[PDB]
């Protein structure tokens, strides 16, 4: 066997306001086994300066991780989180919905 | 199925001499340990190896090093022996470590004596004394006495031999030696043993009794400069025949 | 962190002995007892980690975590139980802290005491005269010598297995002209009825 | 004190991708990582500054040795499971051990194992036995239960040692673990009402919607409690608006002994 696909949630650290500095978070959880690839995207291009927590363990035996980068949202810029896992045939993209 | 095998049983060293103690276990255990045992205190861990491929210091690591050569073997090194390292060393192993209930399996022990000068090392004199006729007529038993005297350090094994075979029934050997000069730190030692047989066994003139003492002392590479004979590892014995 | 147990205990063959162990440690992951015969390796006897008494043959081991206390209980003592008994406790970091050990001495039951001091025959290869104090009851104690040229060993229990016969003895020797078996054990309190054969 | 917990996980992987550790072990107090070890670093290291600050080098050195031994034991155990399952490829083995100290002073303690992320063996520290989920687990259960002393050791560890460790770490980390940051809560429309909370610590929070003073949990969509990245958390819950009748909708939030109500006009 049973492999569990990641739940993927994209959100800002603080309620977003254009022109105000913030952090974009991608929280990826509930997946098994533990190998996973996570990128944050700005307008479809991969963001280079992106940090992440150490792999974390849930009591139901699945894993979770937080990926984040500092950013200043604007009206024009679109953001997303791209995740690949053994349970995915192609990378899955979840756009930031504000 | 030998368990824990360590060597050597006995060793005399001069201050500054190097020495390696060997230990192997054939129990497919993962964790191995080196302890020293000294009078008046509990065992003290020198170094240990929680698993193949790792080692760490115990409570008294200074003056020692170890090598976990493989899963079976864990050697202990004294690079420059000091008199404070005179002790009895025990290797031990356990299936794992970091769990509560698993017990230790111990090797037979290695007795080390480290000396500033080997001129204090002496083999035993060994003498056998035949039974008292008064004891024979009063008790119908006959006690022979063996005395091993003047030896240093206390590295001896005494055994009795009757008609060429080693015996242990009817034998009692002092569990600890006697210091011949109890005030001196390096006093030579004495050890007594008794063998008691029936009067009928003693009175058979074809029965033969021997007391034998293995002494562990110097070896070829130890330097000797005294006028007396070099006190090498050796067997000293004395015998008696039955009397009709 | 420390472990405390008595240095020595003496009991009689056939009887019961309780060896106590108290500990003060940083955490607790169990308490062990080991037996160590003189000159031999320690061997595992018991493990306790919850409260109460566990039995294993003639030996039982008790633990009270709240009192920080254990005892090893030996019933129907035999001479082969003569040994040291080591208590050891694993602390919160799984490190074993060893007690200094309790030496257990067992007095044999001497069915028919026949205390006597015998002169052994001289050896032609030794200048020593040798005396044997033997067959005395186990309540007798043998004192060390008061003369620097007289050597007296402690009592030793010998088992003649064929005859199921046990006996205590001690040896005294000297090369001094003074030395006589009649006075060899003068520094000991020996039984009034001790037999001294004529010289 | 609120409820607190201490737990340690182990993860073994039998045929990992290059660079990826075959063994990882991580401790937590509540939601906070406190310790980490893996087969690449081969070192136990702090994951919280209040752990580094309060545990001397001897602690990290000793448990580094124990973890090196626990790593090897985990490999051997996984090797044995995959042989008895007759499985090829890469498979996972996991362990979780821990304890809870509840607000009312009572305690819990637990130990269990998983194979490929599914329960495999579950310890019962009161009956002193192992629950096996299948016949491979059953074989292991028989072997582990044959070693009755290690079951007793584990009961003592869970009931006494674990709680003592937890209380010690709770004091070390008290400025983090025992603080309270109340939530900022707002309602908006998106047609559904979203109740959103952020900025709160600890992460435990209950948000729900009432309609005319009644809670219908089947009609509510509950969002997850999520880390914001700055040590605080955020969460949300939504309910769908009935356009055919007016209703009094109110968001209810409970956090750290304080209840909040936001009435929608
Ligand atoms: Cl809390
Ligand atoms: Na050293």
């Amino acid at each position: 066997m049973i492999q569990r696909t990641p739940k993927i949630q994209v959100y800002s650290r603080h309620p977003a306001e254009n022109g105000k500095s913030n952090f974009l978070n991608c929280y990826v959880s509930g997946f098994h086994p533990s190998d996973i690839e996570v990128d944050l995207l700005k307008n479809g291009e991969r963001i280079e300066k992106v940090e992440h927590s150490d792999l974390s363990f849930s009591k139901d035996w699945s894993f979770y991780l937080l990926y984040y980068t500092e950013f200043t949202p604007t009206e024009k810029d679109e953001y997303a989180c791209r995740v690949n896992h053994v349970t995915l045939s192609q990378p899955k993209i979840v756009k930031w919905d504000r | 199925n030998a368990g824990v095998t360590q060597t050597p049983k006995f060793q005399v060293l001069k201050t500054g001499q190097s020495m390696t103690l060997q230990c192997a276990q054939d129990m497919n255990h993962n964790s191995m340990y080196w302890y020293r045992q000294d009078p008046g205190m509990g065992l003290r861990l020198i170094y240990y190896s929680a698993s193949e491929g790792t080692t760490d210091k115990g409570e008294v690591p200074n003056g020692y090093n170890v090598s976990r050569l493989n899963k079976r073997e864990f050697s202990l090194r004294l690079e420059s022996a000091a008199p404070s390292q005179t002790s009895v060393y025990f290797c031990a192993s356990s299936v794992w470590t970091g769990e509560g209930s698993g017990e230790l399996f111990f090797g037979e022990g290695s007795r080390l004596t480290v000396l500033e000068d080997l001129k204090n090392v002496f083999p035993p004199e060994v003498a056998v004394f035949e039974p008292s006729e008064a004891e024979i007529s009063h008790t119908q038993k006959a006690t022979l006495v063996c005395l091993a005297t003047g030896f240093y350090p206390d590295h001896v094994e005494l055994s009795w031999w009757v008609n060429g075979k080693e015996v242990h029934s009817g034998v009692c050997t002092d569990p600890q030696p006697l210091k011949e000069q109890p005030a001196l730190n390096d006093s030579r030692y004495a050890l007594s043993s008794r063998l008691r047989v029936s009067a009928t066994f003693w009175q058979n003139p074809r029965n033969h009794f021997r007391c034998q003492v293995q002494f562990y002392g110097l070896s070829e590479n130890d330097e000797w400069t005294q006028d007396r004979a070099k006190p090498v590892t050796q067997i000293v014995s004395a015998e008696a025949w039955g009397r009709a | 962190q420390n472990i405390d147990q008595p240095t020595e205990m003496t009991a009689t063959e056939g009887a019961i002995v309780q060896i106590n162990c108290t500990y003060q440690t940083s955490g607790f992951n169990g308490l062990f007892w080991y037996q160590q015969h003189a000159g031999e390796a320690p061997t595992f006897l018991s493990y306790n980690v919850l409260d109460g008494l566990e039995e294993k043959g003639r030996f039982s081991s008790f633990l009270s975590r709240s009192k920080g206390y254990s005892y090893l209980l030996l019933k129907e003592l035999q001479m082969k139980d003569s040994a040291s008994y080591l208590c050891a406790v694993k602390d919160s970091n799984y490190q074993l802290i060893w007690g200094a050990g309790t030496k257990l001495i067992i007095k044999p039951d001497i069915q028919n005491p026949d205390p006597a001091v015998y002169q052994l025959r001289d050896s032609k290869s030794s200048d020593k005269s040798v005396c044997l104090f033997t067959d005395f009851d186990s309540q007798t104690n043998v004192s060390q010598s008061k003369d620097s040229d007289v050597y007296i060993t402690d009592k030793c229990v010998l088992d003649m297995r064929s005859m199921d016969f046990k006996s205590n003895s001690a040896v005294a020797w000297s090369n001094k002209s003074d030395f006589a078996c009649a006075n060899a054990f003068n520094n000991s309190i020996i039984p009034e009825d001790t037999f001294f054969p004529s010289p | 004190m609120r409820t607190h917990s201490l737990r340690y996980f182990r993860l073994g992987v039998s045929d990992p991708i290059h660079g990826v550790p075959e063994f990882i072990s991580v401790g937590y107090v509540d939601s906070h990582p406190i310790t980490t070890y893996d087969s690449v670093t081969r070192q136990k290291e702090p994951r919280a500054p209040w752990m580094a600050e309060n545990l001397a080098p001897d602690h990290w050195e000793r448990y580094t040795q124990l973890l090196r031994g626990w790593q090897q034991m985990f490999k051997v155990e996984l090797k044995r499971l995959q042989r008895h399952y007759n499985h090829s490829g890469s498979h996972t083995y996991q362990r979780m051990i821990g304890c809870e100290l509840l607000e009312d002073g009572s305690t819990t303690g637990f130990l269990q194992y998983a194979y490929d992320g599914q329960d495999f063996l579950i310890f019962n520290k009161d009956t002193l036995s192992w629950l096996a989920v299948d016949n491979v687990a059953h074989t292991i259960k028989q072997a582990w239960e044959a070693n009755q002393h290690e079951l007793l050791y584990q009961k003592n560890w869970l009931e006494e040692e674990c709680i003592a460790w937890l209380k010690r770490f709770l004091e070390y980390g008290k400025d983090t673990l025992q603080r309270t940051e109340p939530p900022l809560v707002r309602v908006n429309r998106k047609t559904a009402l979203f109740c959103k909370a952020h900025g709160f610590y600890p992460p435990e929070i209950y948000m729900t919607w009432m309609k005319n003073g009644e809670e219908i949990v089947q009609e509510i969509d509950y969002g997850d409690i999520l880390p914001s990245g700055d040590g605080t958390y955020q969460a949300w819950a939504s309910i769908e608006l009935d356009p055919q009748s007016s209703n009094l909708y109110s968001c209810h939030v409970e956090h750290s002994g304080v209840h909040m109500v936001l009435q929608v006009p």
